[PDB]
């Protein structure tokens, strides 16, 4: 009896899956951003000056 | 990608903005011995690195060597 939101505007959001098609949307933003990919061996990636590689 | 010469390996690794061909002269390096055309990676073929031991064994046999009686 001490719930906010009351019986009707609960149901809505568990039938109607508000947050896994929020969940959807925000996964679908990443769908128009660039990849981070680099194209091994045609590009490297970053290097430092204190890189320890072969003796 | 072992293909790549080791001069320019460093900038396509990001590590220097100046490119190995356009160095200024004081601070290239200066070899008194020949450098040859770059040489990739050699495994899987017949050229490939072979180690040795660059040691004589620590004991050497004696030689046959006969005197007579006197
Ligand atoms: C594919 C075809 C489509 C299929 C889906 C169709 C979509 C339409 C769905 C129609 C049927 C859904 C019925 C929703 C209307 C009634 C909902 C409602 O009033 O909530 C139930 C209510 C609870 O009362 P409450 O809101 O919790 O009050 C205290 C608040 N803290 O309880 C009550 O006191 C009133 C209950 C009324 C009972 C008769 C209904
Ligand atoms: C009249 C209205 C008609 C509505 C018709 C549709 C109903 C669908 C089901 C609603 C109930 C529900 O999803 O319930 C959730 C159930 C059971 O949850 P529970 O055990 O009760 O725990 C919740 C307890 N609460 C009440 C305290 C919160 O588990 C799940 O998370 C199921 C996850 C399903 C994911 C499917 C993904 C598919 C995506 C499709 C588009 C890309």
């Amino acid at each position: 009896e001490e719930s906010s939101e009351s019986a009707l505007s609960k149901a809505t959001k568990w039938y109607l899956l508000s947050e896994i098609f929020r969940g959807l949307y925000i996964t679908l933003e990443m769908y128009f951003r660039a990849p981070y990919t680099i194209y091994y061996p045609f590009e490297k990636g970053p290097v430092s000056p204190r890189f320890r590689g072969e003796h | 990608m072992s293909e790549v010469e080791p001069g320019w390996h460093y900038w396509l690794a990001y590590g220097t903005d100046v490119p190995p061909n356009q160095l200024k002269p004081e601070e290239k390096s200066v070899r008194a011995y020949p450098v040859k055309k770059h040489v990739p990676n050699l495994t899987y073929t017949d050229g490939a690195y072979v180690p040795y031991n660059t040691a004589r064994p620590k004991c050497a046999t004696w030689d046959p060597k006969v005197t007579e009686r006197p």
